[PDB]
């Protein structure tokens, strides 16, 4: 049941022994929009339970997205100072909510959850990471030997259609998508008439946008063997954190890409400069 | 059906032909052919057009003008008096395997910058050289089909020889087109494709040689290799506004 | 059975003075599974891979003559446990797949068929089917006497029954002839061989 | 089938070498204990116990095949359940001598198709080990469901081509979630074996022969490499619109790679 480990998620969130809240502390900070990016380690949930690690170290799809809803659950209870920002986004969200009184979790989100490796989790070469490891928890090691600049990603759209006032929806959960066309929203099906929806990119969600490729040392490359590479995802405020020609060590999610046989990317969790 | 009655003129042609006089002895030549090489495991045989025109002269002339369908005829004739001629096989033999029939003549040699657009479907006799060759693929003669959806089975489909293919049905009898070949259900036999230049001496003063394509199969492969002379007999068919690549489909090869 | 044959012998046959049970062709794992039931038997006739080489040889004279094993004593009956629980007995696969072992008695028991061998005369005789030795004996007695002690026998065998030779060393109501018993009361002179012809000449045994 | 039934009758029997010589029963456990899914078995010990099943698998791979993997997860099964639980599926791999079957690329004609050939070469190219899609889980929110769906293509025995791969809608239009982790993926890798320069007839090119490795027989060899592939021999079907030309190609599929020079 997943309603049960959202809600072992939640009862750890809010009560952790160091008994300093140190999730409860960022979450509050995130609340208060001081804080964007939060890591939860899973060497404490081994100590309070290490089902729950195997659980999510077998499938960190899920799980990310549990523990992303537990947070979003938990941060109302921690706004103290209100707010102090001039997000357009918020603005646009408040003129929209005075004409109304004249929304997905996602859109209402801006928090982004990442996991550690566990200690006793040990770092693989990018040979060996094989088919048997799709959809799980790996730790990759190399050289980066290219990056890209950061570019804004569609994450989800906020179309507006002049006909109608009910703004439109539309989660982009793959790297293409096909833009609407006709306007869905009731209004415009009760005029027999789709109406000619368009994108309004000022009420949309944008985040950044990084692509990189991780090679295989030299040394550890057999003799006879060439160096193999991996094409690594980074989005977030994990972009910015690596160069070309620096050693590092990848905690990540194995997945293909789709778009019977597929080839694969390493989405980014955690990025350390080794050496 | 005139096909029943060529094909039994035929099976006579095979079975009635002998060669000698009194004086010495009378042997049948292609009955005891066909016995040798199918207990030999050569499953072939080289019939002359100059017997079979004495035997009778209208089923040679339907052979150097509509080869296709006659030899057809002719080698499913070869299979049914193989099969007679060794009818108690050992154990484990019974099925009869199919016969390949070759042609030779004596007739004078044409040129391949003589062969006009008239003689199309017509059997051919062109000398030269090979240039060329291509490795040994496989070509299907039997197959099955199955449905995607109903699963639906349409088995021993005939395609029909030489670089020609068959158009799968639409209809399943389940979307449109629901056919798929099942791969192993399919009986293949050899194939290869030539090249043959035109004779070093026929070639026009200040001019390149000219090339043709050749189509080989079954017992015919991997018997000519590049820089040979040799003389071939086979049947000229075609595989821009209306323009058709032509070939030759070689029945027959005398290496020189 | 489809593999080995057995032969369970009183006590007091072949020398011998307690039950006795012989098994022609074994093989290593046969017996390793008769050494894990209590069975006590004895053959008269990479550091795994140096096991498998003193193993080889052991493995050697496997599904040959050479390989027969004798129990003894109160361990038959544990072999009969193990033979009629074992799951190597029947075949599952062949032409004799599902067929249970033939059993051959000269005495009555429970589900036994009264069975009957062919004579036909031709001078000569021919007798075939299944010859025990009791039969052979009383052949033997009634020809001497009905031609007169001179005749001469040609004896067909089979073979993966001609080990049973090997030596190993009150049966009134067993139910044979006197003469009979006393025979089959000796010591086994043969070993891995069997008797190809008999010739009897006034009245004197001169075996081939 | 009646005759599948009986292949696997028999083939189970030669694989429980308890109260023989225990061979096989050993290296079933050997192969239970080594984590490892792939049994090799010496087709002189079935020509020596069972000689009509040997020519048979040597003339028809297939279906004999099929029934020896059959038997072999029936007897992991017995001699460990969660073992053979672990695994879908059990592979089976042969060696020893073959006859009239040990060919080289140029005499691998086209009547050997369907029969299981030992094919000796050199290696010339190999591509990279990406992985293939056999079972995906999927998951219905809103119903709290779990489905699961199999595909199969034409390069692998049991030969289906499987559409509506990744369904995204239940019956009623639910949406659909895919479980990646819960998926079961495999590996996949294409060579190519070329004629032997040494034994190549002067002036004319050649021969090559392209086969399909999978799972634990990825990257065993490299370009430059004398080896000795053993698996079946079969054509891939081609079709282009609504048309077959007729020409296929033909590919060996591979159980067994074992090389020479070492
Ligand atoms: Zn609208
Ligand atoms: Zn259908």
């Amino acid at each position: 049941d997943y309603q049960a480990e959202k809600e072992k998620c939640k009862t750890f969130l809010q009560e952790f022994y160091k008994k300093n809240f140190k999730y409860g502390v960022q979450l509050a900070n995130i609340a208060h929009r001081e804080q964007v990016a939060l890591c939860i380690d899973l060497d404490d949930l081994a100590e309070e339970d290490p089902e729950l690690v195997d659980a999510i170290c077998e499938n960190t799809r899920r799980y990310t997205n549990l523990f992303a809803d537990a947070v979003q659950e938990l941060l109302p209870q921690y706004k103290e100072r209100e707010v102090v920002h001039k997000d357009a986004l918020d603005v646009y969200i408040e003129h929209r909510l005075m004409m109304e009184q004249r929304y997905p979790p996602e859109l209402m989100r801006r928090f982004e959850l990442y996991f550690k490796a566990p200690s006793s989790s040990k770092a693989r070469v990018v040979r060996d990471v094989k088919a048997d490891s799709i959809g799980k928890l790996v730790t990759v090691r190399g050289i980066v030997t290219r990056v890209t600049e950061v570019k804004p990603m569609m994450v989800v759209a906020t179309y507006t259609c002049d006909q109608c006032g009910a703004e439109t929806y539309q989660p982009i959960q793959s790297p293409t998508f096909m833009p609407l066309i006709m306007c869905p929203s009731r209004e415009c099906q009760t005029n027999r008439s789709g109406g000619r929806l368009y994108l309004q990119t000022r009420g949309s969600k944008f985040i950044k946008f990084q692509e990189l490729k991780i090679q295989e040392h030299s040394d550890q490359v057999p003799v006879g063997n060439i160096p193999r590479c991996m094409s690594v995802y980074v989005r977030g405020e994990n972009t910015r954190l690596a160069q070309p020609g620096d050693h590092v060590g990848i905690t990540g999610v194995f997945l293909p890409m789709l778009r019977l046989l597929s080839e694969t990317y390493l989405e980014s969790h955690r990025l350390v400069k080794m050496n | 059906a005139k096909k029943s009655q060529l094909k039994k003129r035929f099976r006579e042609f095979l079975r009635q032909y002998r060669i000698g006089t009194d004086r010495t002895g009378f042997t049948f030549k292609y009955r005891d052919e066909l016995k040798r090489h199918y207990n030999l495991g050569e499953y072939w045989i080289e019939v002359e057009m100059e017997d079979l025109a004495s035997f009778d002269e209208d089923l040679a002339d339907y052979l150097y003008k509509q080869p296709t369908e006659h030899l057809q005829l002719l080698e499913e004739a070869a299979q049914e008096v193989a099969d007679e001629v060794t009818r108690p096989r050992p154990a484990g033999e019974e099925t009869i395997q199919e016969i390949q029939v070759m042609l030779r003549s004596d007739a004078n040699p044409a040129n391949i910058r003589s062969l006009k657009s008239e003689q199309m479907s017509h059997l051919v006799k062109i000398p030269g050289i090979i240039i060329a060759a291509t490795a040994v693929r496989a070509k299907a003669t039997k197959i099955s089909i199955q449905c995607r959806s109903c699963r639906n089975t349409i088995g021993n489909i005939a395609v029909r020889p030489g670089l020609e293919g068959y158009a799968m049905p639409r209809k399943c009898n389940c979307p449109l087109d629901p056919y798929f070949i099942i791969p192993d259900k399919c009986k293949c036999v050899d194939f290869q494709t030539l090249k043959l230049q035109e004779s070093p001496d026929a070639v026009p003063h200040g001019e390149l040689p000219r090339h043709m394509q050749l189509y080989c199969d079954r017992y015919l492969c991997d018997k000519v290799v590049p820089g040979n002379r040799v003389t071939i007999m086979g049947i000229y068919s075609i595989r821009g506004v209306g323009i058709r690549s032509s070939y030759i489909r070689v029945v027959g090869i005398q290496v020189d | 059975t489809y593999q080995f044959t057995v032969l369970f012998r009183a006590a007091g046959l072949a020398g011998s003075d307690v039950i006795t049970a012989v098994m022609s062709p074994t093989t290593r794992g046969l017996r390793e599974a008769m050494k894990n039931e209590g069975i006590t038997f004895s053959q008269p006739l990479d550091s795994i891979s140096i096991k498998l080489r003193k193993e080889k040889n052991e493995v050697k004279l496997d599904h040959k003559p050479e390989s027969v094993v004798l129990v003894k004593g109160t361990n038959t009956f544990t072999l009969l446990n193990f033979l009629i629980n074992c799951k190597s007995i029947v075949a599952a696969a062949g032409l004799q797949a599902g067929l249970p072992p033939t059993l051959l008695s000269p005495v009555a028991f429970r589900g036994a068929t009264m069975h009957a061998l062919k004579a036909r005369s031709v001078f000569s005789l021919e007798i075939t089917g299944p010859i025990m030795p009791h039969s052979l004996h009383s052949l033997t007695m009634l020809l001497q006497s009905a031609q007169r002690g001179s005749f001469s026998a040609g004896l067909y065998t089979h073979e993966p029954t001609a080990v049973f030779n090997t030596p190993i060393h009150d049966l009134q109501n067993c139910g044979l002839h006197p003469c009979t018993v006393e025979q089959l009361t000796q010591v086994n002179e043969l070993g891995k061989l069997s008797l190809r012809h008999l010739e009897m000449t006034d009245y004197r045994y001169t075996w081939k | 089938d009646h005759e599948l039934r009986e292949a696997q009758r028999e083939y189970l029997d030669f694989l429980d070498d308890d109260q023989d010589q225990g061979l096989y029963h050993g290296k079933v456990r050997d192969m239970i204990g080594s984590n490892e899914h792939r049994l090799i078995v010496n087709l002189n010990d079935v020509r020596r116990k069972n000689d009509k099943r040997a020519n048979l698998m040597l003339n028809d791979a297939f279906a004999e095949t099929i029934a020896f993997q059959r038997a072999l997860k029936d007897l992991v099964a017995s001699i460990d359940a969660t073992y053979a639980k672990q695994f879908e599926e059990f592979s089976v791999g042969f060696e020893g001598s073959f006859g009239s079957k040990h060919v080289s690329p140029r005499t691998l004609t086209a009547s050997l198709l369907g029969s299981l050939v030992c094919v000796e070469g050199i290696v010339t190219k190999c591509s990279l080990v990406r992985p293939k899609v056999m079972r995906s889980v999927h998951y219905c929110p809103a119903t709290k469901k779990t489905l699961e769906r199999k595909y199969s293509d034409l390069t692998s025995l049991e030969a289906f081509p499987s559409s509506s791969i990744y369904p995204t809608k239940d019956e009623e239009n639910n949406p659909l979630e895919t479980e990646y982790g819960l998926s079961t993926y495999k590996d996949h890798q294409t060579l190519s074996i070329q004629e032997m320069p040494e034994k190549a007839p002067a002036g004319q090119l050649p021969r090559s022969v392209d086969i399909i490795a999978d799972d634990d027989l990825v990257d065993k060899c490299k370009p430059g490499d004398r080896v000795q592939i053993v698996g079946i021999y079969r054509c891939l079907p081609s079709k282009q619109g609504g048309f077959t030309s007729g020409t296929f190609r033909t590919i060996l599929l591979a159980n067994n790679i074992k090389l020479m020079s070492k």
